[PDB]
């Protein structure tokens, strides 16, 4: 157990350093961007963006303390149910807003006079809704089935049941492999490789227009290029693998263990894929000068 | 400017009937416009109101459930869905426009109106004086007082008065109780407190003759006066 | 029938 | 000549240019010191009004 | 509060409502600020696009388009320059035959005074330039009787058409003084051409794409 | 021959020995005894939202409530000050504007710009919309600043060097001045509506009559081009405003210099001037993206005004003197008080 005692609080101070640059790397976003600058498409998916990653941030003390704890819950139910619904939807509304800055971003430059003429700022709020409403629909799961638990040592801990649903005890459990099941892959499908597909494809689409029509004349275009793509990569792959590879076997570690892997790594990969939240200000806000120039006379 | 209302006859109670106001020479989607009627011998009764873009739509409580409203900007009509006519219902239905801005003259145009026939809590103003002999050359006074004060806090108070000549729709004379219309004379003018206010002619003509309405504009339902009618 | 709740 | 068109009109407007009537600057300046002093009570930027009697609160 | 004052707000709210309509509406339109020293060719240009500001208003390939010709007004252009601030591109024009003219004071000396003082604007800082060199089809008449050597006298070269009218499109480039911020875009023109609209919709859209790159921080 | 060139320079020598004839104490020398103002401290209370692009003029109306104010997007909205609420939305022929005015009975408004038409609206109209009156045509030059006298006469500047007076029922220009050698760039009507000021760009403010049209008076102080102006409340003087960083005013009486508004730090050129009701506070706008307030018998800064993001372009007091409206460049207009 010599080195277990890093892997076990390496992702609390991980979950720390992205609290304390999360709430201020996102909240000078929502400052500026939504009360200082006028409003454009590209700043209105910034704030989208910034309140998908402050509202995530908010409730990582809850999580440090329930991490802290080893998956003990010293919260009621009201804020068990109410942070991991604003956990789930803030999440998937982070990396869902990932995607649509991308779509826009690539409409913009393969398409450049459809955004002039059709591109406004009446139609990114109507279209905006639609990463939220996919959020609040695939967060349905938590909403029904998250529900405090009591072991008989007197521990409650934050898991799911589905005993009021199946009836019998032996076919509970039948519908229990099944909607995790459904939870994984939609992690992994909807939530990991839909929005890897639009960003690897969109900022490679880009460097393709760009490069062929000679507009590159520093390292800027292809470095922060490369951040946004590798960044959403090297922080979401760690997690999205070892939740499908629990998905894969659930029934194995259920029913009769014999995967630790799995399990000891979810905690350090999760604390990466929550550290995307602290970069989303840095990579795509804080990149462009008019947004700097704005910092500085506002302060 | 003109307003030409069209729609009326005879109507069995209990059926259904459709006016149609049709506006001419004026910017229509600007105004918002009421439906002002009147009962035969009686004084006037606010209706409905619809504003501009048909975003805010206020009825009687007389006619509420029962009446509908409606407009059509890029046609210049103004339409009145009535659904089962009571006998109560019978009246000349006016077609007013009223544009709301900071020193705006609202209820400035009438239209002629359409006679239905149908074969059968709210500021109170009390016009008391009913009738008032005269003779053109002196001045006359037309009093009106209210149940609650029209003075509102931003210093404006709500005060309308309107002229109808025999056999003629009604025009404004005063709005906000000490403006005077554009087209009237200088002879009319008007002062009050809040909750009595008067109306007073200086050199009183043959012109002059007729009913004058009070009217109240501090908040929905729009209530009027009985009618002072003036005779020679 | 323990699956600590994943974030996702 | 067009030249002494502009010349002509010129020196004409400086003539009375030159004879107009000039006080001195000290009773000039003390006129602009007397209208400030008499108008300062109706001045209300010069110092600040209560709220009661401001329509911007 | 009042009837009346609720019903302000209302006509207010529906004035901004037209107001954010039509802003959007001026949005999608392309403006450009069509300059030239002279009659350099400015009226050829319009045409081939088809008492004070003149604007001209035409549509390619679905971009809308608003070009502004300010040289129908002489006066300080220091007042007035600053209101063409948020301009898409300038179109400068100068005719190429123009080298051998001399004005009352020679007349692409004076096309040379008019591109720096707009290139190296404050105003201008960032605004590419569709440079037009018109009147090519002058070749006929003017750089075989009289060399380049009139207005350019460090200049001795060659006396062909090609290199002739490189150094001057060179000696027009070697002005912009921002190298890095701005792009001068030059095309050549014989009055004859139906290929001039389609420049403009090239160089337009390499701006847009610019434009849009530096919003979203790749540049 | 050139000997009334010659007879110019002693006309000119003539004029400046008087005016030194006259310059017997300074006005920063007759104010030492007099008490300082406070240090003015103006917030914002109405921003003034729903312009798209950089306003370029505002007028305060007679009544001290409605306000109208030109951009660049083609819109000409009047607003009500109190209520910050939208009276009128005039859509513009030409989006060039670069001024404004609000008649003093308030049934009218103009504008112009480098159409160089002032184009003068009716706002009292039987019909709910607000419609062209007329279109002043002849000026052959950039408008700079328009003006009412009345409703039927507006007095105009243009950058054809010359001012002109209109009649706007016959639609001709009833008067021109043409005394100026640069771009006239501002006015200031006199509160008698006899004499207006109006500064150019080769430094000089001359002093108009518009009766017989003749230009009474000449002050060469400034060195470079005068912005803003704009008269005192007394009538007998004006302040002006230029790109010397520098704003002076002058007397009409003494006919010359009095006092001059400058500071070190500031290396901007002046947008926007006005006077306080009083005439004890001097209002100017900044390039620096403020607007700066003077005491106007002492020459010491009394205070700034800081809530814009970009170029003060214009600025006005109401004749109550209860609020200062200023305008800039970022589509904000901003009420202080
Ligand atoms: C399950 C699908 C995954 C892949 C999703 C790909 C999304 C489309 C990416 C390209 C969008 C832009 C297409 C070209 C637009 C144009 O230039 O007209
Ligand atoms: C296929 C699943 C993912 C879909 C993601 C969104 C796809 C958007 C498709 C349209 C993109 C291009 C829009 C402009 C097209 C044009 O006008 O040329």
């Amino acid at each position: 157990s010599a080195g277990y005692t890093v892997l076990r609080i390496l992702p609390l101070v991980v979950l720390g350093v992205t609290f304390v640059l999360g709430v201020l790397g996102n909240g000078l976003v929502i400052w500026v961007a939504g009360f200082r600058m006028t409003r454009t498409v590209t700043t209105i998916c910034y704030l989208n963006l910034a309140l998908a990653d402050f509202s995530f941030t908010a409730t990582l003390p809850f999580l440090i303390v329930s991490m802290a704890m080893g998956e003990k819950w010293p919260f009621g139910w009201f804020l068990c149910k109410l942070i991991h619904i604003v956990v789930d939807i803030n999440l998937f509304g982070s990396v869902f807003l990932i995607g649509f800055i991308a779509l826009d971003r690539c409409i913009c430059v393969l398409h450049p006079v459809w955004a002039q003429n059709h591109r406004t700022v009446s139609l990114a709020m109507k279209v905006i809704v639609g990463p939220w409403i996919l959020a609040l629909v695939l967060t349905l799961p938590v909403f029904l089935f998250l529900t405090t638990v009591t072991i008989p040592n007197g521990d409650t801990y934050c898991t799911f049941n589905f005993a009021s649903w199946g009836g019998t005890p032996e076919e509970r459990l039948k519908v229990a492999i099944t909607m995790l099941t459904a939870r994984g892959i939609i992690r992994f499908v909807i939530g990991f490789s839909l929005p890897m597909s639009i960003v690897a494809i969109c900022y490679g689409l880009i460097a393709a227009k760009i490069h062929k029509k000679g507009m590159i004349k520093s390292s800027r275009p292809l470095r922060v290029l490369t951040a946004v793509v590798a960044s959403f990569f090297i922080c979401w792959f760690p997690f999205q693998l070892v939740a499908l590879l629990g998905t894969v076997w659930l029934k194995e570690m259920l029913f009769y263990g014999k995967y630790k892997i799995i399990d000891i790594l979810v905690n350090p990969t999760s604390s990466l894929a929550f550290f995307n939240s602290c970069l989303n200000p840095m990579l795509y806000v804080f990149v462009g000068q008019d947004f700097r120039e704005r910092l500085i006379h506002s302060l | 400017v003109q307003l030409v209302e069209s729609g009326g006859g005879l109507v069995q109670p209990g059926g259904s009937r459709k006016l149609s106001c049709s506006a001419s020479g004026f910017a229509f989607s600007s105004f918002g416009m009421h439906w002002v009627r009147q009962a035969p011998e009686k004084g006037l009764e606010w209706v409905a109101y619809i504003s501009s873009g048909s975003g805010t739509i206020y009825y009687a409580d007389t006619v509420k459930g029962r009446f509908t409203i409606s407009r059509d900007d890029p046609k210049n009509t103004l339409f009145l869905q009535m659904t089962s006519l009571r006998s109560e219902d019978t009246a000349m239905y006016y077609c007013v426009r009223s544009i709301y801005y900071y020193g705006s003259s609202p209820f400035d145009f009438w239209g002629q109106g359409t006679t239905l026939t149908v074969s059968s809590s709210d500021i109170v103003m009390t016009q008391a004086t009913s009738s008032v002999p005269v003779t053109p050359g002196e001045s006359v006074s037309i009093s009106c007082r209210s149940s609650k004060s029209l003075l509102h806090s931003n210093g404006n108070t709500y005060l309308y008065w309107f002229l109808q000549r025999p056999g003629q729709s009604p025009q404004l004379l005063i709005y906000r109780m000490s403006n005077l219309a554009s087209g009237v004379p200088e002879r009319f003018s008007g002062s009050g407190s809040g909750t009595a206010f008067t109306l007073t002619i200086s050199r009183l003509e043959a012109e002059d003759v007729g009913v004058y309405y009070c009217m109240q504009h501090l908040e929905y339902p729009l209530t009027f006066g009985a009618g002072t009618k003036l005779e020679l | 029938q323990k699956f600590t709740s994943w974030f996702x | 000549t067009a030249s002494i068109a502009q010349a002509r009109k010129l020196v004409e407007q400086l003539k009375m240019e030159a004879n107009i009537d000039r006080i001195k600057v000290s009773k000039a300046a003390a006129d602009l010191m007397a209208y400030c002093e008499a108008h300062a009570k109706e001045d209300p930027l010069l110092t600040p009004v209560p709220a009661s009697e401001n329509p911007f609160r | 509060l009042s009837a009346e004052d609720k019903a302000a707000v209302e006509r207010s709210k529906m004035i901004d409502r037209n107001l954010r309509e039509d802003g959007e509406k001026a949005a999608r339109e392309v403006k450009l600020l069509l300059l030239g020293a002279g009659e350099s060719g400015k009226s050829t240009i319009v045409k081939q696009m088809k008492t004070g500001i003149v604007e001209t208003h035409f549509t390619f390939k679905d971009l809308h388009f608003k070009m502004f010709d300010v040289g129908a007004q002489r006066s300080e252009r220091k007042k007035w320059i600053h209101c063409f601030e948020g301009v898409t591109a300038i179109i400068f024009c100068v005719a190429l035959s123009d080298y051998d003219l001399v004005l009352a004071e020679n007349r692409m000396h004076e096309s040379m005074k008019l591109f720096d003082s707009i290139c190296n604007n404050k105003w201008f800082t960032d605004t590419s330039i569709i440079l037009f060199l018109n009147k090519k089809d002058l070749f006929e008449e003017k750089i075989k009787k009289s060399p380049l050597t009139i207005c350019y006298p460090e200049y001795a070269g060659s006396n062909t058409y090609e290199e002739a009218a490189a150094y001057i499109q060179c000696q027009f480039e070697d002005l912009n003084k921002r190298k890095d911020t701005k792009e001068i875009y030059t095309h050549f023109t014989c009055s004859t051409d139906t290929k001039n609209v389609q420049f403009v919709f090239d160089a337009v859209t390499d701006v847009i794409i610019k434009n849009n790159l530096k919003d979203c921080g790749l540049f | 021959l050139d000997e009334l060139r010659q007879e110019a320079e002693q006309l000119k020598n003539q004029i400046r020995d008087a005016r030194k004839a006259c310059a017997d104490a300074t006005l920063s020398q007759i104010t030492n005894n007099i008490d300082p103002v406070g240090r003015i401290q103006m917030r914002t209370r109405r921003t003034l939202r729903g312009h798209l692009a950089k306003i370029y003029a505002m007028h305060w109306g007679t009544d001290s409530r409605l306000l109208v104010s030109a951009s660049q997007d083609g819109k000409l909205i009047i607003w009500d000050s109190y209520t910050t609420n939208k009276v009128h939305a005039i859509p513009l022929r030409s989006s060039w504007v670069m001024t404004c005015a609000y008649a003093p009975s308030g049934n009218y408004v103009a504008c112009g710009g480098l159409d160089n038409i002032c184009s003068i609206y009716n706002l009292k109209t039987r019909e709910g919309n607000v419609r062209v009156s007329r279109e002043l045509a002849g000026h052959t030059g950039y408008l700079s600043c328009c003006r009412f006298l009345d409703d039927n006469q507006i007095v105009t500047s243009s950058g054809d060097t010359t001012c002109a007076l209109w009649d706007i029922e016959t639609g001709q220009q009833t008067t021109t001045f043409t005394g100026h050698t640069g771009d006239v760039m501002s006015l200031s009507l006199a509160p008698d509506t006899r004499l207006f000021v109006s500064g150019a760009c080769d430094a000089s403010a001359k002093l108009w009559d518009v009766r017989e049209g003749m230009c009474r008076q000449t002050f060469t102080g400034h060195e470079s081009d005068i912005n803003a102006i704009c008269f005192f409340p007394n009538g007998n003087a004006f302040a002006t405003g230029s790109d010397d960083a520098t704003c002076r005013l002058f007397d009409l009486r003494a006919d010359q210099e009095l006092m001059t508004y400058s500071h070190d730090n500031i290396i901007c050129g002046i947008t926007s001037v006005s006077f306080s009701k009083s005439g004890r506070l001097l209002l100017a706008g900044y390039d620096d993206f403020n607007c700066n307030v003077w005491d106007a018998l002492k020459a010491d800064r009394a205070g700034v005004l800081a809530g814009h993001d970009n170029r003060v372009s214009c600025l006005g007091v109401t004749d109550d003197g209860m609020a200062v409206a200023t305008g800039s460049w970022d589509s904000f207009l901003k009420i202080w008080n």
